């Protein structure tokens, strides 16, 4: 496959909705490439709409765990969890294509989860723990103050790649090799 | 109808029924009936017979406010089931006039709900769930005469009462046996 | 309606019908009818004809409490089928006034339900299922005059009765044949 | 309604209709109508016109018990179709007053049902299916005057009758032709 | 209603409508209306206007038997469409009083049905389908005056008639043009 | 596959919802790796939402049966059933990534199961036998007193990895090999 | 990994006992009879059961083969799977210590309609299925079938330590490492 | 596959619902094994719920056509068509396992087929032609009189294997090779 | 190798399923490959189909008439609608059927209602009569009937037993069993 040629040249590929199926694939891909060459950089292509916080922090911790530096590249979209994974690459790395759409926003619940108010006090203490962790993670990777991340991810914050570089999500906007 | 005709003839005898889930439609019906009966005679008791599996907090708070602000004494009758808002509106009756039929069952439990939306929305919903649950427990503590710590402990999960247990606990004032 | 008009004219002759599944809507209708008929004449009998496949325990306990606390004697009539809560409310009639039509069938069985939720919720539901089943068996033992051990043994699965078998067992007091 | 108004005016002329599947709603309606008409005049005949595809055994046994215990003679009229419980309640009319319209069709067949649940539940259901089928065949043997062995043999699968064949077999007493 | 009010005022003028598919509900309504109108005046004609796509055989045989046994003459009126049981009940009117409106269409076709179940059940259904189809063809041969061989040949598939073709064939006696 | 490279280096991978399909795979994976090297440690990666008690105790007993010590590693989530499997690893092992979400709670019935009250007395005696077994299992693997487990798993108890180490679910929070 | 288990003569029940799963296991039992008829087939059971003719298809085949069947309950043996768990050879039939053996009488999944003569036969069959399930679970547990009928009246969940006392299994499987 | 090893030793396998897909497979299997060894017996394993009359008579005619004698073996169930195919084996053959369930009953229509009464006169003349053919086929293979087959398949007739041998469906109840 | 591949290696195409656009396209591919392999050796066609589809019928029909190889049609358990026409479409002196095969001939139908203006439906009915006449013309030169006899017989479902599909001309011989069994 063309994906197998990318993985042979150490490019993991996010591509799809970050869920339990997609996170488990990427962590398997990150650890194999750590075992093949622990000193050669893994490249991560991100065209994902995000979603899923434990699937985020499964991918996030694994790409922070491996000895190989992660070169994240945003393709067309890094929305929600995928924008956190985009900032999760190594400093001096974390490219994005010039018309990529970085979308940061606070965690949500997809649909209503029912329960007693003691059950919902805990599902809300968790979604604030998920929110604070999403803002703490996106602060040491962007250089922001977490409180700025909280004010900015209050709503959907769509970043163009040229202003995701100013935000600290990425470090360089990826110049084209041919003008075309 | 027939069922509406029997309810209308008991509305004439100042007997109203909370006989289903307390949603806004049944609450606005009962609130209208309490306002209608308090306008006819402001001194005769209104008999609210409660066969209810519970319902919305705000719907039952509409009924509870209409029960309190009626100049009538709202005699409440646990009839078969007074669960959730049904136990609340049962215990919300006039003191001395809260009755359990001898095989009615009373279910006191903390409110159900659902969180949804973004984490700033859920932080507001849980802030409001803590407000609703504190005031629901404060009023059940006021009704039953129990401490709010005992109401919060017992109404943590489903806490079932018979008519005799609800009389000891304080939801009803009498178990009528005629 | 027509069906409501025939039921209203039999309500005037103090004949009410438990003719469907005992849910809260039919129970609150019958409880309203027993309260309406006990308010009109507190000394004439109410004829409750029961063609019922059973229903909710708490709905039928609302009816049973309204039957007992009515000053009227509730004559009950097994008409075709008195199953589950239908047999309960049949046997809940006034002693001497519980009738089976000669081809009515009586189904005594232990209550149905459903457990759900967390294991602390289910431990409360089963604690309450043991309370409901003990009181349902205690009242069927009180109605039929059978021991509660025989009620618990026979009402373990479906236990069907003809009108003659229900007369021997104690659900009805007479088999009317006119 | 219109349809309820024509039925109410024929209820005033003591003509009732079993015009659909005999479920509990239609049975409790007819049982109420027979009780209402036997209360008005206990000596005038009730004309039950039956256009029915059959129905529940216990629902039709409610009707059959209300037909027998009415002091009125229930004249039954096979009108188009009397299948299953429709043929039963047709043949359940007063002897000499069971009529077939000349193109009515009569369907006598053994009862339908369904087994479900565990094997101890199904052993009870089949024990009760043998009780229901024996009593349904005993009454069709009593109505038609046929032996119960012939009723059991003919009503093994669908056994159709014209009005002339049902007159010979014994479901009806006359074929009216006016 | 409005539609029920116009039908009730035409019921007072002895005009009834078969205006839909002949199922048991519409048949029992018409059978009740013919019994109601034959009880009011047993000598005035009943005008049955038929706009019907056909329907159940046994439902229309209920209507046909009520039409014949009424002492009234049932004037039938093909109004737009008398198909299947609609053409049957049209041709079932009193001879000399079967009318087609000039643009009514008449559809005579053999009965539709469905076989199901085991092969012993289907052998009974087909035995009864041969009985139903022979009697439906015998009556259409009696109504139209056609031979039963021509009725069986023409009503093999859909056989459409205009008002003029149905007058020649024998379904109607007049084409009214006022 | 990258999963085959993980299994070649003796890493079973939970990944998905613990059900009859997933438990049967992991038990097949645990016994093959016991047969290949019974003295070399099987590593278990857990990113599961849990669910299923007999599927839990199928995986649980097998990873306790094998001679190889089980190194459980929580990836992004170990939520009930999977958090019990996370504690089910060998002491001196049982890692978790720093943003893993350990969720312990009492067993539930997914949906209502109907029946007579004698049927439901047994389905409730079983869900209390399932609850007591879940608390007994999570007591000899966490060092708690089962009654503390019962009070803590009364509701959803979400544990961060740093406080799942204090709880006894895991033994060390897994430090990253590169800072990134 | 399943092929490595089957190479070392371990059939694997795993899933809901139905016509698809019974046909696989009977194919697996007969191949392993043909490979080594004197070496024991091991049967791993993590099944929720269900299906009586699929039960007695697996049951008769694991009784037919010359190889002794070592049944091992993994996490669950319910309904038809607990009968297959008892269907192993005596001196065999292990179960893991937290396995859940569930015996109960046969049921009909959903309602089957019909005439009362049709339902008299579907009930004579579900009593023939019940009596056969109790007769089968009596010569493999040493019980009296009437004890099996009283015990499988409801769901009887057995822990592995009390499925050994019941006769479903013969030993509760000790762990090779403490861990 | 284990099925391929069975087919290599000349065992066709019914297994599933007799329909147009399953009948076409078995006829392909019966003719290949006729071409491989026309003098060596084909064995037919039957665990089928039956159904389908033209799929029955497709399998039936093919296993009667081939020169190889057919050894039918009922596994757990030979219902409807499957029981006719079970009797369709060679005399001196047609085994069944001791707890097999042979179920003979008359043909049915699955669901209602609509139509004019001339259409339904033919669909009923066919279901009686299907019934008479099912009783004629099950008479020369059981030694019964077809009228006995018609009285017995009036309803569901469930036969135990020991009383399907007395009925003539099978010829021997298959003894176990080991007691176990 | 599948058992179907062994049948196709010995030049047996296999109808088997519902005649539709998927099944007709397979059989035409199978008929032309076997024409290219041996144009003088007979293709055998096994038919266990419920039929359906008229253009899928006439796609299979024309191809099995086009190829130089004679087609030996064999009805297995059923040849209904389009499949009974394909059963008669084999070569004379061929066209077997198994003794309990069910040949079902009937006129073309529309599966479900097709809506439209009456000018659209005048054409969908002129086509279903062109489909009917073609189905009766095709089943006349292969059965020796007079098309008007085919029209009177396929007025309804005409189920033929194999012994009376031989008398009808659908098949030419009822296939005797090689072993009695
Ligand atoms: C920046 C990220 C963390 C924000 C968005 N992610 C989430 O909030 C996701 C969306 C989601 C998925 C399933 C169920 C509920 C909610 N949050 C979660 O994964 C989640 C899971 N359980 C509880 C609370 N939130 B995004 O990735 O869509
Ligand atoms: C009433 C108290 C004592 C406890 C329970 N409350 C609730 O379940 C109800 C749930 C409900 C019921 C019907 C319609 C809408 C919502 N509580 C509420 O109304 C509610 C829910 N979320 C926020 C605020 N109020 B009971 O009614 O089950
Ligand atoms: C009267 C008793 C002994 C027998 C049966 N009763 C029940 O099972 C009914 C079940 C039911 C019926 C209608 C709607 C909802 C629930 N009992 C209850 O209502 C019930 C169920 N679980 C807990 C407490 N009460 B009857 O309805 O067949
Ligand atoms: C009248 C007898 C002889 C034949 C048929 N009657 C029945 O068996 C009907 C079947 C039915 C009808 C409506 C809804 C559900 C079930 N009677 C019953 O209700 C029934 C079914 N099984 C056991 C006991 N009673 B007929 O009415 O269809
Ligand atoms: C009038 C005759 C000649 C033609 C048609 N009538 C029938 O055959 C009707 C059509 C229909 C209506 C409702 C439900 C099912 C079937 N069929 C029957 O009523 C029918 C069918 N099989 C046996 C007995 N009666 B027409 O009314 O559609
Ligand atoms: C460690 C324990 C608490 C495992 C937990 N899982 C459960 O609670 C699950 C949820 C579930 C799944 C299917 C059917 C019914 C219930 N418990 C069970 O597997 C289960 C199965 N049968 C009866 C009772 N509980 B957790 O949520 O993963
Ligand atoms: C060990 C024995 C009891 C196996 C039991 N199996 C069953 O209860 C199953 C449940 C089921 C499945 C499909 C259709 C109907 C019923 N019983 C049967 O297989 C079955 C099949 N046909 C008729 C009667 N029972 B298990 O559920 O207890
Ligand atoms: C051996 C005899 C009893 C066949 C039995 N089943 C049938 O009768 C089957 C069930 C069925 C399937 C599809 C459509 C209609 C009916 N009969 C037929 O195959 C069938 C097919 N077309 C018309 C009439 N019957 B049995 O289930 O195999
Ligand atoms: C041998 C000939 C008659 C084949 C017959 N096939 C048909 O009746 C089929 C049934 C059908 C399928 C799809 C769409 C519409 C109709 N006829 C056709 O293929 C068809 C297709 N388009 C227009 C008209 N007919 B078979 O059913 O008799």
């Amino acid at each position: 496959n063309p994906y197998n040629k990318l993985f042979e040249e150490r490019i993991i590929f996010l591509g799809v909705q970050v869920d339990d199926a997609s996170a488990n694939d990427i962590m398997a891909q990150l650890l194999v490439l750590e075992s093949l060459d622990p000193d050669r950089d893994i490249t991560m292509y991100i065209n994902s709409p995000g979603g899923g916080f434990t699937s985020l922090m499964a991918i996030y911790d694994t790409m922070q765990y491996v000895r190989a530096d992660i070169q994240t590249v945003c393709l067309g979209q890094a929305a929600s969890a995928a924008a956190v994974l985009l900032a999760a690459g190594t400093p001096g790395k974390r490219m994005a294509l010039p018309n990529a759409r970085v979308l940061i926003h606070q965690p949500s619940l997809s649909g209503v989860i029912q329960g007693q108010f003691s059950d919902l006090e805990i599902q809300a203490a968790e979604i604030e723990r998920m929110r604070t962790l999403m803002e703490t993670t996106l602060a040491r990777h962007t250089g922001k103050d977490a409180g700025v991340i909280r004010k900015d991810t209050d709503r959907d914050k769509i970043l163009t790649a040229e202003e995701a570089k100013d935000y600290g999500i990425i470090d360089t906007v990826l110049e084209y090799r041919k003008l075309s | 109808s027939l069922t509406d005709s029997v309810y209308e003839r008991l509305l004439s005898e100042r007997i109203i029924f909370l006989g289903s889930e307390v949603n806004d439609e049944i609450a606005n019906r009962l609130c209208a009936q309490i306002l209608l009966l308090a306008a006819e005679d402001a001194s005769k008791d209104i008999s609210l017979y409660i066969n209810s599996p519970g319902g919305s907090i705000s719907a039952g708070m509409a009924i509870y406010d209409t029960m309190v602000l009626a100049p009538c004494d709202i005699a409440t009758y646990a009839m078969g089931m007074a669960a959730s808002m049904g136990e609340f509106l049962l215990a919300a009756g006039t003191k001395g006039k809260r009755y359990a039929l001898p095989h009615a069952r009373i279910l006191m439990h903390q409110p159900l709900g659902g969180v949804t939306g973004s984490a700033a929305d859920i932080a507001i919903q849980a802030e409001q769930f803590a407000v609703i649950k504190k005031e629901m427990f404060r009023l059940n503590a006021e009704f039953t005469g129990q401490p709010i710590e005992r109401i919060e402990a017992d109404s943590d999960r489903d806490r079932w009462f018979t008519a005799a247990e609800a009389l000891e606990y304080g939801f009803v004032d009498h178990i009528i046996t005629r």
